[PDB]
């Protein structure tokens, strides 16, 4: 009797979970030419990207 | 380049002039003299380590012979007899009057025109070292540094002087050329200074 409704619930959960997976990661867009690269790739606490 | 090639190129690019050869040398020396008087100092005018010995009771140390300015990434260092040293600190003269009579090794200084002053007045002979910029005629090198590294700026400057006397209009073209060359030289100096250097905040 409840099967039809339960499914609607699984659909909702799965859609949400699949859309989060695709886009929720920190990412940046940039011009490669303008910066010195090795600097970008450092995790030290204070760093000047020249 | 050297002096002969410089004179030949200056004569060629001025209109294939052939009569004048001594005026070219005169205005080539005057060009260097004029360039040394301006605000921008290239890297090749930096001197080597120079040391000064001084008697007790004189706080005034005369300025080195061709002093143009001091070198910022450098310092006046007191070398003690044992070989150890400390770096003296620059302050304005008003700020250094508290010290008159407090006694000890020198610790601070001021530059007032022709003299360096060590306000913690030493009671014994001392010795200091300094790196600074100098006029070329007073550097110890073999050939004028300018000839090797700044030859095209010089050509333009000389051509400008000569033409300016004739009252030619072309002179303003060569002054613009010289300005562009100096602009590029400044960027080259900045690029040379900052290579392979990493900056961390704090």
């Amino acid at each position: 009797i409840s099967a039809p409704m339960n499914d609607i619930l699984t659909w909702l959960f799965d859609s949400h979970m699949y859309n989060k997976r695709q886009i929720m990661n920190n990412q940046f867009i940039g011009d490669p030419s303008a910066l010195v690269v090795k600097d970008v790739e450092s995790k030290e606490p204070g760093k000047f990207i020249r | 380049m050297d002096k002969a090639t410089l004179v030949k190129t200056i004569a060629y690019r001025m209109g294939n002039v052939k009569g004048q050869d001594t005026a070219i040398d005169f205005e080539l020396a005057l060009s260097i003299e004029r360039l040394e008087g301006q605000e921008f100092v290239p890297w090749f005018l930096l001197s080597e380590n120079n040391f000064f010995e001084g008697t007790a009771q004189e706080n005034r140390i005369p300025v080195p012979r061709g002093f143009i300015r001091e070198y910022e990434e450098g310092s006046l260092y007191l070398r003690r007899v044992a070989g150890t040293g400390k770096c003296l600190i620059k302050k304005s003269q008003d700020q250094l009057l508290k010290y008159e009579g407090m006694t000890g090794e020198p610790s601070h200084y001021s530059l007032t025109n022709q003299y360096f002053r060590i306000y913690p007045v030493p009671q014994e002979d001392f010795k200091v070292e300094l790196l600074f910029y100098r006029k070329s005629s007073t550097l110890n090198v073999e050939d004028n540094p300018w000839y090797e590294y700044a030859a095209e700026l010089l050509v333009a400057e000389t051509i400008w002087a000569m033409l300016s006397a004739r009252r030619d209009k072309m002179a303003d073209y060569w002054k613009s050329v010289a300005a562009d060359q100096m602009r590029r030289l400044t960027i080259l100096d900045a690029e040379r200074r900052l290579a392979n250097q990493e900056i961390f905040m704090g």
